[PDB]
């Protein structure tokens, strides 16, 4: 509610607040942090016309209006974040395969993947109106369940190791023992 | 009223538009009637819109329209051949030689007529009273513009510009097997 | 004002519709009055929308008109034959040989006319003037014209050419007994 | 505006609807003025809704009209028989022939008139212009017309075809008294 | 709009009515202008509306009117006396023999007129054109509607029925006190 | 529209009037244009809105009026002469004879009139097509109907009856210093 | 529809009025077309609610009008001199003798006009038919209105009442510098 | 209804607007049709508004018109003179000498037009019927009035006056490269 905004006015501004007892909170040690989508549907649609404007100074600058300018004047600086590049996607894709051969290694089941699946994979929950979000649901839906069908039936054990890589021919994944 | 209303859920459940509106959001666009200066910026209006939103996705114009003001006509066929996504004409009913024109001015591949729609074109009409000089100067821009729509029509269809000339030069009334095999459209639709 | 607001519940209990547009959430659309081009044109749109709404479920199409144009009258039969789901129409009142060409239209064994409604069937009315040449071009566009309906009648209805050209020759009335005798209506709709 | 509007407490106790459609929620339908094609539409949607939402519960039909089109009135009269529910007619004002046709079309024994109301009964007008074929046509299709009306008042009303041939040939003025005796309605409604 | 809202709070403090709708809701009904069958309908809808809301609360018609038609007029008198509130008619302006006739058909003391009012009684109008036949008819059914009037008019005056007779043969014109004694109203209002 | 659209704030911040039902919260009504019944009928719902919203508040109308109509004007009258509180009539424009009648019927004291405004008072017009004897009735009613709108005129500007017949045989043309004078109105509002 | 809404946020950024609503609320009025009693009594209001809702800020009149009533424009008149803030007023395309003179009639030193606009002055017209005593008032009314309006004119923009009385006497045609130097306006906007 | 509605998310996803104002919203007005007072004025106050929305961001005027009154003319080509940012105009259909002037009136270097699009200029009408003394001041009036729209468009054009004055004398029809090449856009808009 556009209301607690205002409690968030004297935190910030403050760093002191009073609950109903009258004790106050020291917020001298604490980080303030606001995530938001405010200025996003502003802009990521072009203008209307037979001449294209820039409508690039609504760049979720136009988060104003919206925060009570008192606000926005007492915030250390209204952080923009882009799109995730292909290769932050790549990035992205790398970390959470680093991930799940830590949780294998837990089992003592070492992960081996193939850079080529690495790609498949970015390339296949690659989005930017959803970022890396739906990342997360594509590689579970890849690698997590014919392992996880290895791993509880008794397939595979403590000890085994498993090695992935593109099906070129039909665009799927390799798996094995 | 006379306009009925429909209901779809996106999210909340809760949308209310005109039927035009809502194939609107579909993407499709209603030609019909007399082709006129309002009608004609409401079609631009439309057609602006509807490529700002989604430049990729293609356009839908149903008309059914029995001619109406070449300039009107005209307007909409720049704002056709302008704007990104490709725009589909489909002809429904009628199309005298306006329709006819927008309809063959359509994404070529994509010009489709139901196979009891009716097309005729003709050359364009026009008039004007006053001294001979303006007589001349008014017949004068009425051949330049006959010639350019000859022009455009010999463009779109495939046709030799002579071959147009002598055709528009009387109503010459097409079904859709004959507009299919003149080349105003491509195809006909028959079912889904 | 002059039509009526009528009251549903779904959800949260409130939805106040025009009661042509609460048929019409029903899959039932009115065509009533005289055919012309922005009657049949909204009369298109209602079809379509029904049709993207649900292709399996039938339409209601209940006819009430002393006929119209021919041309409006045949985009509303095409977009009723290209569409996906049957459509079903019902004669009440009347059926002018536009609005009986939309009734022998439907669905084979949907068609339906009330027990007190009449059927007239006739060929096309029209007319041209000018010199020679235009009036023997729009003669034989109008001769066309005819043909084809004659044509699209006697498929729907089962009767020969033939029988159709000599039945249309003349205004044919037709009560609802003789009506689904001659084939242009399946059934008669008496009670519940 | 020039209608007015109503406020009722169900739930929320935030209704305002135009006053026909509060009626129109009790069931109530007006049937006023001249008959035609869009007012006898109207009458039929009306009619349909309210037996798609209660089978079981009755319409009330209040009919003051100076008459109208035939066909349109064979439209009210052909949904008033086929609906589930009995449907009651109820005659303020006056009711010429159209209006008196769909109020001893009501279901039997709920067929009221006011006791100052005024019903007439007469053959139907028509009338054609052309060549002797086409006279001969359409006055054979208005006596079938004529005929059919004296068989389905004499269904109605109890009444012999032959008294109601020969009472029908001229404009006949029933009060409400000599409609009751005669079979029209009823009864009368004198208070609460 | 041309037509003024009004505010008025009773749980939310959220009421906007036009004027005419929230004088209804304190049981105020308008007669204004001719009398025809549209108007006399929403009369008739507004009365059965206000007896449906609150059979033991008056209702107040005023009166302002040159006439109508006799047919109209009948009906909001017929629903006037059937429904169970009194209604107490005030006659501001004029009332020109049907508004008259409202007037002096409203509750038994309770029919008032404003001091500067002016009442005027007449027989009835009408006419015919056609044969000899049915223009007897018409006289006869005319001259039944006279007699009709009259014989309410000294039942609601307390007039013998000669008297209206002989008094209703031309246009009689009564002020306010003339009015009051003659029977046609019970009483004037002249201050709060 | 047409018509512009104020915002307000007394809880919620959040009403949106058009400006003329802004004004009247203000108890502020407005009498423009030709006076004819429904106008007339609209200005008395308006005075009775205000009298039971605030009988000890005063009502402001504001008059801009070529005259019209006798009877509405007289229902407007009365309705003024009836409720509680004072009516104020301020003459913007002009006001001929009823607009001006209506003008000098305000509440004494508080009958204004801007400087450049003018005034018009004339004897009633009106006449009648018929028989000697219907001629003579009518005339004598409108006799009456002059007689007395002189002795209201004579009551509430003061003078005498005698001047005014005298005054009001022509078009009588006063300016504001000339009506303050004559007694028509009390004084000239000038600046705040 | 054909006026378009707008968005605008204070609080809950929700507001959408008609374009004439909105340039209302920010003290600006129209005065376009043809000057009559009911566009003059919507500006009067509209006038009035902007001295109660601010007295001390200035309000906007863009006059763009080909003349009308003088009655009307009078009223106006009268409203701009009583209220208490003054009243700028801009001359955009032409000023008729009428939106001329409520030009002039603007705050001395807020009078401006754009530099293509055209400002002409005339006596005022008028007419009267009827018997010769009727005519000579009626042109001693249009006579002093006359001298009224020169009167008015020679005080607010400082020239002699015989200069005016000599200019007036037939169409005086002035453009922006022209009407500057007149003393109709004070200065010519020419840009931001 | 007649004109669509659109859906835009900004905060909560409910945007309704009409088409124009969706238009609007993104600073795009349209002119089309005839160009009078009233349609000037709304031109003038969508300008007002989008400057004093953003004085930095581009306005875009798309021009469809047969001309018009030259003062409402004016008036809007001063408006566009005035405000600080730069309107551009797209000449989309004909533009018949006012729509051309106003098309030439854009900001130097955005002024467009459609490759199908027809300019026309021409000396400006008019006339006058009275005294010969108004007949002449009409007349100097009319001329001066071409004298300096021959001056603005020889100064927006680039052309001498000289030539321009030669060019305007009849009309002169101009198409896309024509117009191009003569001065009064700037190039051509072809693709996205």
């Amino acid at each position: 509610h556009p209301d607690v905004f205002n409690i968030l006015l004297q935190v910030m501004d403050n760093g002191t607040l009073t609950d109903n007892n009258g004790r106050k909170a020291d917020f001298r040690n604490v980080v303030l942090v606001m995530t938001t989508n405010a200025g996003v549907r502003e802009t990521e649609r072009k203008s209307i016309g037979l001449i294209h404007q820039d409508n690039s100074t609504d760049a979720m600058e136009e988060i104003k209006k919206i925060f009570t300018p008192e606000f926005r004047n007492r915030l250390d600086n209204i952080i923009w974040f882009d799109h995730l590049s292909t290769d932050v996607i790549h990035q992205v894709v790398d970390k959470f395969i680093v991930e799940l051969q830590v949780q294998l290694d837990q089992k003592g089941v070492s992960l081996e993947v193939s850079q080529e699946a690495r790609n498949w994979l970015a390339e296949k929950g690659y989005d930017r109106a959803m970022g890396a979000r739906p990342m997360a649901r594509v590689i579970q839906d890849n690698l997590k369940k014919p392992l996880a069908n290895e791993l509880l039936f008794g397939s595979l054990v403590d000890g085994g190791q498993v090695t992935v890589a593109l099906d070129k021919e039909k665009n799927e994944l390799t798996y094995g023992f | 009223a006379l306009v009925p209303m429909v209901i779809e859920q996106t999210s909340r459940g809760e949308r209310s538009f005109d039927i035009y509106s809502r194939l609107l959001k579909e993407r499709v666009i209603f030609l019909t009637g007399q082709v006129e200066d309002h009608m004609a910026n409401l079609i631009v209006a439309q057609m602006l819109f509807l490529e700002a939103e989604n430049p990729e996705k293609d356009i839908y114009l149903y008309i059914n329209s029995p001619g109406g003001v070449i300039t009107a006509g005209m307007s909409i066929y720049d704002t056709m051949q302008f704007i990104k996504p490709d725009v589909s004409t489909i002809c429904m009913g009628q199309a005298a030689s306006m329709g006819a024109f927008l309809l063959t001015a359509g994404a070529k591949g994509k010009r489709f007529c139901l196979p009891n729609s009716r097309v005729m074109i003709h050359q364009p009409l026009g008039g004007y009273q006053g001294q001979a000089t303006d007589i001349e100067i008014h017949a004068r821009e009425i051949l330049k513009v006959k010639g350019r729509m000859n022009e455009l029509m010999a463009l779109h269809t495939g046709q030799s510009l002579e071959q147009i000339e002598r055709d528009t030069e009387r109503d010459r009334f097409l079904s859709a097997p004959e507009a299919v095999e003149y080349g105003l459209v491509d195809s006909i639709l028959t079912h889904r």
